[PDB]
């Protein structure tokens, strides 16, 4: 009981560190001259860093892994902090990507052993709530502390890190198949391709539809942050029915292309517009699926599985947005198409259960 | 591509609102940029995809969206926001700006003063003889010379310059110069010229006359 | 805020058309590698107009319509200066050729409003002088009469006639009278030489006493004539 609230405070610092960025950047971006293209690869320091190290946690993986990887942590957000020039901030975010690649994987193995055989609904539920917990309050925290010596926010989330070392070591205690991977490895990498792709330029399809100051979508997405948690923490009863496994991504994918298909249409900013954000509760039932599905293959050694998971997720989350940014201009409604092909073809492959369960 | 903007010419007083809008000839994206230009420096960028405002720079200069009338407002004007306004269309790496924006400090009425001067000594040696009926400390910009002699109108032989408005006592000046030749001065003798602005009350028409007597 | 970014430019001057310039804006203080180059012009009076780009890395040279073919625009990232070719030349060409950088991007944050950065840098330009048919200012004075306009006030001035081209730089009693000078900006004759007066106010009491020159440095025809300015 507590050595699990123990655990969700280090994915919170995670994500709330991915989120803290934000609000600090603009204040040292004309510091230190930082063109597109140098921007660009700040980016993606995280993304290839996140992308090969993060199976080796499930390498290593058989209590170690969390401790190391927060210490990395704090390690590589100090150096971050400290900011001489691009050749710090470029090797920080690359350590930085080591350890929430490490981190990632460890708490998502040993969640799923630790706690009993109802490992659904507490567990994942919050875990993929506090997950979206701390990518909301990352600039809202992050928007009183850039105020006073801008530098303190970092830091902040750096000292945290600390704290949530010894919390992390005092209060806790310790206790093959590559076909059968094959089903949601690659799946779970198609809707990040579009749907990474939807949630990235929200902020720039709903400003050249109906207008939206950066108050009202926030208002609009803290709403579907908060109704989404409160339909995935009642979230066991509706993976104990719907037939566990993998119908139930079938069936929200289906119900975010209606809702998708419903928000082209939509005029008429606070009617129709923005109580049509309910649309990201359908995308909010499946990463607890597929974590679960993770978890659920591998019966043993559970970091790889979330290990696997954790890489190619974030390939996705680095693949889409520029293929959106790019194929954005030549439309304005170019971005939901491609959450409709790949919601369709998340369908298409879901669907191929059937003739693998005929054999096996 | 064009990008209409408008109006050509503010007259507003120090701490009040302007508007300036311009109309893309066809809707881009959320990429325009409001430049200003004081006189004769380089541009400075105030705000860029048509809502952020630029690093140290005050917050009054606050943009807006609106459908295709991209708009920069500013609510009150300061001693440091004197100076012409450029918008610039960043589209697809065709870029245009627009016409152009000045915007200018209002005084409440001058008087203009009139002056008229013979031709030189030496324009007679050149046939040409340039006279010039001048325009100094007024405002507004409004006011226009008619000339005559011999009581007959001219027009067509008469160019005309502003200048611009003064830093210290903020008034405009003008002056008419009118050009001709031998052939056609030496047959008028009766010279004149004749002012009309909003403050002059009534219209002024004094000059000389040849043989300065 | 803590930016020394320093663009600068040469090689403007005075030309015959179907001239051959080559503009050199040599930049400084960042990497070239991966940045654009932006020039634009402002004709003398008129407002701004783009006319040429490059992107350093991975782009092409973009133009504009009314002006395409002849320029050849160049970036050399060795010496870390980017070049514009000028050739053909027309009497549309006088110009103030900025040299100039932009970008604009978005950062964007998972569904939320992230971003947006400009990086804005520009430059200084020089005066590009096209189609010569070089002339030296005449210089004649307008004599101030005895008209008594109010009380101790006069107006005197001299006249800058028939020179090409811009500019000329007019002062009072060498630098000693800038207390109420005026140069009208220059008007483009019909005859295709421009004229540029300047008069001054004067108490009229005064005047028979002090005297008045006005020194026409008109460069490009390496000519200066002063004339004596007296009521009679």
């Amino acid at each position: 009981n507590k050595q699990i609230f123990v655990l969700y405070f280090n994915i919170f610092l995670i994500f709330l560190g991915i989120g803290l960025v934000i609000p600090v950047l603009p204040v040292y971006l004309k510091d230190l001259g930082l063109t597109g293209s140098d921007l660009g690869l700040l980016v993606a320091a995280f993304a290839l860093s996140q992308m090969i190290i993060s199976p080796f946690g499930g390498t290593l993986a058989d209590k170690l892994i969390i401790c190391i990887g927060l210490i990395l942590f704090s390690v590589s957000e100090f150096m971050f902090a400290v900011g001489h020039n691009f050749s710090v901030l470029m090797l920080s975010r690359v350590i930085g990507g080591m350890s929430a690649g490490m981190v990632m994987p460890g708490v998502t193995g040993l969640i799923a052993d630790i706690s009993p055989s109802h490992q659904k609904a507490k567990n994942f539920g919050y875990m993929s709530a506090i997950i979206n917990s701390g990518f909301i309050l990352g600039p809202g925290i992050g928007g009183f502390m850039a105020e006073v010596s801008h530098r303190m926010p970092f830091y902040f989330a750096g000292a945290l890190g600390i704290l949530a070392f010894i919390m992390s070591i005092v209060l806790i205690h310790d206790p093959i198949n590559w076909k059968v991977f094959i089903t949601p490895v690659i799946l779970t990498l198609v809707l990040s391709f579009g749907l990474s792709a939807f949630e990235t330029l929200y902020s720039l399809y709903t400003a050249d539809k109906v207008n939206y100051s950066p108050k009202d979508i926030s208002i609009a997405i803290t709403g579907g942050g908060i109704f989404g948690a409160l339909f995935q923490i009642y979230f066991f009863d509706k993976f104990m029915k719907y037939f566990s496994e993998l119908t139930f991504i079938a069936w929200s994918l289906l119900y975010s292309v209606v809702v998708l298909i419903l928000l082209v249409f939509a005029n008429d900013y606070w009617s129709i517009m923005l109580i049509s954000f309910v649309v990201f509760i359908g995308f909010d039932m499946i990463r607890p699926a597929i974590t679960n599905y993770f978890s659920n293959i591998a019966g043993e050694r559970q970091g790889f599985a979330g290990g696997l998971n954790s890489t190619f997720t974030s390939m996705g989350n680095f693949i889409g947005p520029l293929i959106a940014g790019a194929l954005f201009d030549v439309h304005i409604e170019a971005p939901i198409y491609m959450a409709i092909g790949v919601s369709l073809a998340g369908v298409v492959i879901v669907l191929i259960e059937k003739q693998h369960r005929a054999k096996l | 591509i064009q990008m209409t903007q408008s109006p050509s010419s503010l007259s507003a007083s120090v701490g009040d609102r302007v508007t300036i809008t311009c109309r893309a000839s066809q809707s881009v994206s959320s990429a325009v940029a409001w430049y200003q230009q004081k006189p004769g420096k380089a541009p400075k960028l105030l705000i860029y995809s048509a809502s952020s405002l630029y690093s140290g720079v005050p917050s009054r200069f606050s943009g807006s969206r609106s459908g295709t009338d991209f708009t920069l407002t500013i609510s009150s004007l300061q001693p440091e926001d004197f100076a012409t306004y450029y918008c610039q269309q960043s589209s697809s790496s065709l870029i245009t700006f627009g016409q152009g924006t000045k915007v200018e400090i209002k005084r409440t009425v001058a008087a203009p003063s009139v002056f008229i001067f013979p031709p030189s000594d030496s324009q007679l040696k050149s046939g040409t003889a340039s006279v010039v009926c001048l325009l100094n400390n007024f405002y507004p910009r409004e006011a226009k010379v008619q000339w005559k002699v011999d009581n007959a109108l001219q027009s067509g032989n008469s160019q005309e310059s502003v200048t611009e408005q003064d830093s210290k006592d903020s008034t405009y000046s003008l002056s008419s110069t009118l050009t001709l030749s031998k052939a056609d001065y030496e047959k008028h003798k009766v010279y004149a010229c004749e002012v009309t602005h909003q403050g002059l009350s009534s219209p002024v028409t004094k000059s000389f006359n040849r043989g300065e007597c | 805020e803590i930016s020394e970014v320093q663009l600068v430019e040469s090689g403007g001057g005075l030309v015959q058309p179907g001239g051959s310039l080559r503009l050199s804006c040599a930049a400084s203080g960042f990497t070239f590698s991966s940045s654009s180059i932006h020039w634009v012009r402002q004709a003398p009076g008129k407002g701004l107009e783009w006319v040429a780009s490059i992107s350093s890395s991975s782009g092409s040279t973009s133009y504009a319509d009314s002006v395409k073919g002849r320029f050849t625009i160049s970036a050399d990232t060795s010496k870390n200066t980017a070049y514009l070719q000028m050739n053909s030349l027309r009497a549309e060409d006088t110009a103030v050729y900025y040299c100039a950088r932009w970008e604009t991007g978005y950062y964007p944050y998972w569904r939320m409003y992230g971003f947006y950065w400009a990086l804005d840098y520009w430059g200084q330009g020089t005066l590009v002088t096209v189609f010569n048919q070089i002339k030296g200012p005449s210089v004649f004075p307008l004599a101030p009469s005895s008209k008594s306009t109010s009380g101790g006030t006069a107006a005197l001035g001299c006249l800058v006639k028939d020179y090409f081209p811009e500019p000329v730089t007019v002062s009072w009693n060498s630098g000693a009278l800038t207390s109420g000078v005026h140069t009208f900006p220059a008007v483009l004759q019909s005859s295709g030489l421009y004229s540029l007066s300047s008069v001054v106010t004067v108490p009229s009491s005064s005047l028979g006493t002090q005297t008045y020159i006005c020194n026409v440095n008109h460069k490009p025809s390496n000519t200066k004539v002063d004339k004596k300015v007296e009521p009679k």
